[PDB]
RNA sequence: GCUGGUUUUCCGCGAAAUCUAUUUCAGUAGAGCGUAUGAUGUCGAUGGCCCGAGGUAGAGCACUCAAUGGGCUAGGGUGGCUUACCAACCCCAGGGAAACUCCGAAUACAGGCCGUUCUCGUUUGUACAGACAGACUUUUGGGGUGCUAAGAUCCAAAGUCGAGAGGGAAACAGCCCAGAUCGUACGCUAAGGUCCCUAAGCAAUCACUUAGUGGAAAAGGAAGUGAUCGAGCGAUGACAACCAGGAGGUGGGCUUGGAAGCAGCCAUCCUUUGAAGAAAGCGUAAUAGCUCACUGGUCUAGCUCCAUGGCACCGAAAAUGUAUC
RNA sequence: AGGCUCAAGCUAAGAUUCUGCUCGUGAGCGUAAUGGUAUAAGCCUGCCUGACUGUGAGACCGACUGGUCGAACAGAGACGA
RNA sequence: AAACCGGGCACUACGGUGAGACGUGAAAACACCCGAUCCCAUUCCGACCUCGAUAUGUGGAAUCGUCUUGCGCCAUAUGUACUGAGAUUGUUCGGGAGACAUGGUCCAAGCCCGGUGA
């Protein structure tokens, strides 16, 4: 899934309108440092838009990206390439419009603090969920710190054995070494259920 | 559905904004949602109207909703007490008297949130509140 | 709605005048942003007269 | 910051305190580099003379020795700055008395 | 029992900012309680006012810790 | 202090309807604003640099008030250990506001320094007065209002008018352009316009709509048309379409004076297995049945829904006569 | 002149309670509200009476009548080493 | 001597701030350990301050300076919110936060006084 772009010059109202008007997107890779330094892109709207509809992950960003960055004319001319994860997309309150795409680089295997969703699998057979047994879903998604390799594509938490009352905190998630909760304080529970009324 | 407890009372009308704040929301506390389109004002009554419809909804499709409960918040509560002179009065010799809250509604402020176990019977239930609110709502969802 | 103050519809013969004024300070911003320092880099002669 | 300038520069500020082995004061200028003159009995040609070097007899020894140096070195008066918790009764009641009596006017 | 009233406009506030020349008895500003405290060269009323007390050009001075202003002044 | 009247001519300049006070509102004085002249002024006009405390729009919850869900519970209640019944506190999220501030811009403003500039346009002396009832912007931002803005009222800054004629808005103080010294059957624009009334293109180039939309008015409804990214489909045949049962446990179990699919509840489970739910709708006093999800070949081909969106449509009724280009 | 640091939260303890840790302006200031304040303007002890006569350079605001702050001078004084 | 350590002044928020684990003195230094006699301490009390004594006891990690995580600010990115001047009843030109993101939590500078060989 190469995303493609085609730099700007720019900041602020003024010229990102015209970019988007025409269907652009703009937005900004750069390195995880200090001051921040990397190219200011366009990526193209079309590409954005239909890309994070398809994962079907509101927070797709958890995924590395990699960039086709052309530099020159016609479809493309093949050009300096990036390796960056997406660590925030503004979405536009309006409709579901698309205003900024923010990808910090992590080619080289160094490490990131990122978003993990926690899917429910386990759903179909639990006692408390044969009871009947309703939650109030406390974290739906948090965030991790570690290595641009060996990123996840998300973690899917294992609900079969949610007893009655009982619940999943953080550390009953199945991470992996240098991935370090280390951010959270894993006394947050992640769901429960309670026999609220057959 | 009222700020009950003491107020400074008699709040300036205020006029309403073109826009929210300006980072696109995501949701605070279910699976689905809806999201006000356009800025405005709503009554306590019309929102409180808005919930009837939806509860009394999944209570009808109990079917759905029979296993335990199907939760929603509502996160719009009414804060600025609407005042009005009578029907036949000189106009001025003060204000009118406190006869109904209202409540700014921004352009992404986040109506109804929900988790009923049937997306289906979600978005069915979607359009079943733009039409007792008076705003244009919006489906979204986490 | 007692005293009729009427809505001039913008039509393509004003679209016209619009658009002049914005070529207009389209130069002069330019010549202006040009001169970012003492300098004469504007080349002679923009249009400015055809204005009408 | 202590004194708020005011209408009159008034530079050369004594202060004193005291470590339990030696009485220590100064008498510094607003460029505060250069103490204008220093006494302490932790000295070199003062460790020895003077014995008992945590008492009043060191401190007003102090307070006498800095004085003379004082009003031989051309500096006739010096404003007081008493650090946060001392007041005017002893180990710094003796070290103002002597460069009262030293001469100086504070 | 009803509303509407005010007071005469008191006139409070800061007159004389960062670099605009003063001489002695010139209030710089009025203040209710102290805002700004006193800085260099400068005296205090009864209703708090700061005023010069020598001739020269003013600045301010904000602490960074407790943010806590002081209006001071720059003499010859 | 109220109403009306004040008779010749030219030229020069040229205001105000704001503030304070008042047995004050219909007045009049004092400031600001006009004029004449003289004196004292590079004073003013302004742009650039620099530097100066700002606490509004926004924002946020770090405080006060109102506040939603959740975690664990003091403490309660309820029977006798223990409670899907209350749970404070505390914590997690979420984030309200003229009288809240962890934050916080664009401005405007104080000043010095430089350019810019003039027919001093400045300050001030000395004599004259006028004015103290102001309107409006389908401007923009604010209090009262009808409900959120009456051609209202009352304020913030702007402009026009008033005291401003002239071209556009069919006609039109308060909107667009623009300041008439005078003569000229001269000339290039401005404002807006070029099928005709009306001076000037049925102009050209690329597409869209066929509603007189244009040439008035919303929630909602509605395969309109043409573009655009997706995707599902397809010579293991894509859809249209012909031809065929929807079975036996089964008439399930329950109700029931009657229920087999359908007055009406549980049940969604058995199996045959070509299909099949304890038949969807309709009913039949139960019936039966359909057809329904659910069918084999033939079809012979680009089909279908996803939105980016564009211009259409419907809602859309007044009074003498089309009467909203 | 000097000394003293609040109010609230947690342990004990639970009363005019008590004493440390955390709190940071939320206490306090005769009196409404706001701006003030941790050396403090607050609370305590001693002392007294400058809750002075006669002037006030300069400024702030205002139609005007006016009103506000003031470094400084002379005096008789108080507190303080 | 150059330099280091300690003590005092000074400067500084990237130079603060809690927090916790450390590494810890005696070589010198600072602190504490111990009393309360006169000066001081208490609205009761050496708890805190003070006065009076420690000849080499402890760093009680009491403070302290030390070692790294972790504690606010500093710096800046993409944007948006707002807004200035504009009228194509806002298709132009500028200015641009809060929050989200990143990284730093300095390179540095004195003066005196004691000490480590000098």
């Amino acid at each position: 899934q190469t995303i493609q772009a085609i730099p700007r010059e720019a900041t602020g109202r003024g010229v990102s309108a015209r970019d988007r008007t025409i269907g652009r997107i703009p937005a900004v890779v750069f390195p995880q440092s200090l001051v921040s330094r990397k190219q200011l892109l366009t990526a193209d709207k079309k590409q954005i838009k239909s890309i994070i509809d398809s994962v079907g992950l509101p927070f797709f960003c958890s995924t590395t990206f990699q960039l086709q960055i052309r530099a020159g004319q016609g479809s493309s001319t093949l050009v300096e390439s990036g390796r960056v994860l997406p660590l925030k997309v503004h979405r536009d309150e309006e409709t579901g419009k698309i205003l900024n795409l923010v990808f910090v680089w992590a080619d080289d295997g160094e490490k990131l603090k990122v978003d993990v969703p926690v899917v429910f699998k386990g759903l179909d057979h639990c006692p408390g969920l044969q009871k009947g047994g309703n939650l109030r879903t406390i974290r739906s998604t948090l965030k991790l710190l570690g290595p641009a390799e060996h990123i996840p594509s998300k973690i899917e938490v294992d609900v079969s054995n949610l007893d009655i009352e009982d619940k999943v905190l953080l550390q009953d998630v199945v991470f992996h070494p240098s991935l370090k909760l280390l951010s959270k304080n894993e006394t947050m529970p992640v769901c429960k259920i309670v026999a609220t009324s057959p | 559905l009222y700020p009950k407890r003491t107020k400074y009372s008699k709040y300036r009308k205020g006029r309403c904004s073109r826009g929210c704040k300006p980072d696109g929301t995501k949701l605070g506390f279910g699976r689905y949602g809806i999201k006000s389109c356009k800025a405005g004002c709503l009554s306590y009554r019309a929102i409180e109207a808005a919930r009837r419809a939806i509860i009394g909804h999944f209570h009808r499709a109990m079917s759905g909703q029979f296993r335990r409960n199907g939760k929603i918040w509502v996160r719009v509560f009414a804060d600025l007490p609407i005042t009005g002179k009578p029907t036949e009065v000189r106009m001025g010799r003060g204000k009118g008297n406190p006869t109904g809250w209202i409540a700014r509604v921004s352009t992404g402020q986040i109506l109804f949130e929900m988790d009923g176990v049937s997306l289906a019977n979600a978005r069915q239930a979607a359009t079943l509140a733009a039409h007792k609110l008076c705003l244009s709502t919006k489906f979204v969802q986490w | 709605g007692g005293l009729l103050w009427k809505r001039i519809k913008l039509t393509p013969t004003r679209k016209a005048n619009a658009k002049t004024r914005l070529r207009r300070v389209w130069q002069n911003e330019a010549v202006l942003r040009a001169c970012g320092e003492s300098d004469a880099p504007n080349p002679p002669g923009a249009s400015n007269t055809k204005s009408s | 910051r202590p004194p708020r300038l005011f209408d009159y520069l008034k530079p050369y500020v004594l202060k004193m305190h005291f470590t339990n082995k030696f009485v220590h004061a100064q008498v510094i200028h607003s460029p505060t580099a250069t103490v204008a003159c220093s006494a302490s009995s932790q000295e070199k040609a003062l460790r020895e003379t003077m014995d008992i070097t945590r008492d009043v007899a060191a401190a007003s020894k102090i307070g006498k020795i800095l004085g003379e140096r004082l009003l031989m070195k051309d500096i006739p008066a010096v404003t007081i700055q008493m650090k946060k918790e001392q007041r005017y009764h002893g180990k710094v009641k003796a070290v103002i008395d002597s460069v009262r009596e030293a001469g100086v006017k504070l | 029992t009803k509303n509407g009233r005010d007071s005469n406009p008191k006139f409070l506030g800061v007159k004389k900012f960062g670099g605009e020349s003063v001489i002695p008895g010139n209030i710089i500003v009025r203040q209710r309680g102290t805002r700004f405290h006193p800085g260099d060269y400068v005296g205090i009323g009864k209703d708090h006012t700061l005023f010069a007390l020598k001739e020269g050009r003013v600045r301010f001075e904000k602490s960074k810790i407790t943010g806590r202003k002081w209006i001071h002044v720059d003499p010859i």
